[PDB]
């Protein structure tokens, strides 16, 4: 899995989109093993906190959670929706080799969060299976 | 009834880590051992961390970090609450700087949690003694523990030399401290 | 460390046992965050469960990195986890700064109530822990 030429640009598309419609600060498409594939800021946003360690610690937990799940007899549990006092993030596979994050602030309504969320990792799920 | 230990592997990439332990796995008999858990990406290179629980009631915790050095903030993590450390280092010619940049960076993350290199028991491992180009075990010595402070063993660990002492040594050192 | 012997112990296994009941679960665990279990206590009716030390592992690893992230975010902490399967799920949550509650449960346990006591759990192993440090 890497992403090049015209998936990445599809890539790239949808996760603008995804920050506009949900008010995130950022969205990042990493793979399994931590690598970011891709990502976008919002221009009203901060400078963010450092996207490749955000990124391998988000795919460490992925791994942990992987196998609680195998170890209970599941294939996988939910999406998660990780809230402090005013930051959060959202983390959904994106497919079988891949992850989509988004980071938010509390201006970001979680209803919206979550359902344009849901709909990035389906639209990225089919980009990078078509890359391949 | 159970006094607990905390034992961290850790090393540059590809310096025998996660081999330690499948070794000692393999050997310890069941009724000594739990499970062992590895999370490992596609390639069996450690993604977040090997864990092997074992009996000699004192009770030891092995992990394996992962050695990549763009896998930092996970091992930051592992070395949370370590008791002692096996640091295992390659003995290929082209892997000697990689060696001393990991013993840097152990230093590094051990002083974010306010600890020097005094205050844990290291055991350094000079792994993959087989290797035709092998360093001079006293080369990589000097490298990694320029003053000599440290226990050093030399290993095979693909075969199981140098394996269990290792393990024995730096058990010896958590225990006397305790 | 974390010395958990004596009346402290008793007193954790009584909020675990306790805590079985009002809830449904199947599993419940002290552990701290280095990953040892410390307690552990199982639903009489319950299968067998899968190692526990496997388990907590996991748990304290998953605890360890996401609190690595709210760190990096700026935030003290997340709040409490639920996993949640088509089965089975975990609810997993502070019992102080050096220990976590887990909870491990299936689709006859009503979650509401897994949540308000195990929160409730939480704060009472917590105040034990805080006792034996
Ligand atoms: N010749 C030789 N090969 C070895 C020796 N020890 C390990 N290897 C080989 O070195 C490779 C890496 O071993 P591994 O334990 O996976 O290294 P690691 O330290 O866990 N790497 P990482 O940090 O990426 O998880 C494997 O091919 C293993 O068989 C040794 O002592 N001699
Ligand atoms: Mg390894």
């Amino acid at each position: 899995l890497v992403l090049y030429g015209a998936p990445y640009a599809a890539a790239v598309e949808v996760l603008e989109e995804t920050l506009r419609e949900t008010g995130a600060r950022y969205a990042l498409l990493i793979d399994r093993k931590g690598f970011v594939l891709a990502h976008k800021e919002a221009l009203w946003a901060p400078k963010p906190p450092p996207l490749d360690t955000l990124a391998t610690l988000v795919a460490s937990n992925a791994a942990a959670t992987q196998a609680l799940a195998k170890l209970l007899g599941e294939a996988r549990f939910q999406e998660e929706v990780h809230q402090g006092e005013r930051m959060g993030l959202y983390v959904d596979e994106a497919g079988e080799h891949a992850l989509l994050v988004l980071v938010f602030d509390e201006t970001a309504p979680l209803g919206k969060v979550k359902l344009h969320g849901k709909a990035a990792a389906a639209a990225l799920a089919a980009i990078a299976e078509e890359a391949l | 009834r159970e006094i607990n230990f905390k034992i961290v592997y850790y090393g540059p990439g590809l310096s025998g880590k996660t081999t330690n332990l499948k070794w000692i796995y393999s050997k310890v008999p069941e009724g000594r051992k739990g499970e062992m858990v590895s999370l490992a990406t596609e390639d069996e290179r450690t993604l977040f961390f090997d864990f092997l629980p074992l009996d000699i009631k004192t009770r030891f915790h092995l992990y394996t970090v992962p050695g990549q050095v763009f896998y930092n903030a996970s091992r930051k993590l592992i070395l949370r609450g370590v008791d002692g450390i096996v640091f295992v280092a390659d003995s290929a010619p082209n892997r000697l700087r990689a060696n001393a940049e990991s013993m840097r960076n152990m230093r590094e993350n051990l002083a974010e949690y306010g600890l020097t290199l005094d205050d844990v028991p290291i055991v350094i491992q000079v792994n993959k003694r087989d290797l035709p180009d092998a360093l001079p075990v006293e080369m990589v010595r000097a490298v990694v523990d320029p003053e000599g402070k440290f226990p050093v063993l030399e290993a095979v660990a693909t075969e199981g030399k140098g394996v269990f002492e290792t393990l024995k040594e730096v058990s010896r050192l958590v225990l006397a401290r305790v």
